């Protein structure tokens, strides 16, 4: 297995790897909960920001709450019927 | 109602490898 993430580590790399470094962590993390596009909802909640996310990681009381908005937002559109 | 509104039209974050269809 691999460590978490960190304000410490995410200044370590540059602010363009940065974003994959939280999104890398997202798949696994919300691949439990919606796998079937974990990749795609990561894009979009991680590119919202850097600085929200930081705090949203020990935050299980709001990343629920965006997961679900997100996963939401499709039904609202259209939705697939797609394994 | 929606706080956020997220782009569903968003596309993924991991990086675009494999080019052509397969």
């Amino acid at each position: 297995g691999q460590e978490p993430l960190t304000a410490s580590m995410l200044a370590s790399a540059p602010p363009q790897e940065q974003k994959q470094m939280l999104g890398e962590r997202l798949f696994p993390l919300i691949q439990a909960m919606h796998p079937t596009l974990a990749g795609k909802i990561t894009g979009m909640l991680l590119e919202i920001d850097n600085s929200e996310l930081l705090h949203m990681l020990e935050s299980p009381e709001s990343l629920r709450s965006k997961v679900d908005e997100a996963v939401a937002v499709l039904q609202a559109h259209q939705a697939k019927e797609a394994a | 109602a929606k706080p956020f509104v997220p782009n569903v039209h968003a596309a993924e974050f991991v990086p675009s490898f494999l080019r052509g269809p397969a």
